[PDB]
């Protein structure tokens, strides 16, 4: 699985 | 070390069955919950089970 | 029926290797490309190998 | 698997 992210 | 942490961004299973992409705020390791906050800044208690901090892309 | 189209909400795979929310704005299938709206606004083109409409939580 | 969405 690859980890998800919020734009910064 | 645990899985989840404040700050990290999760997707998290919502009522309607569909994952959102949050923002974890509080850590409750007796309760195994988490505050999170979702992208309209509402923030609710979420079980640890229905977190994920990764996903893997698939199909229905 | 396409598996992708316009007002979707998708995880898309950005260049870090992270996965992001965001929505199809337009669908090219001649070069298998999205345009995918982010949720700071940004807007760009994306293969459709790199983009799920849907994703099963889980740990790297 | 199961779809994503964002905050209607």
């Amino acid at each position: 699985a690859t980890k998800v992210a919020r734009k910064s | 070390r645990p899985r989840l942490w404040e700050g990290q961004d999760v997707l998290a299973r919502w009522t309607d069955g569909l994952l959102y992409l949050g923002t974890i705020k509080k850590v409750d390791s007796a309760r195994e919950v988490c505050l999170v906050q979702f992208e309209d800044d509402s923030q609710f208690l979420v079980l640890w089970k229905d977190i994920s901090p990764a996903a893997l892309p698939g199909e229905e």
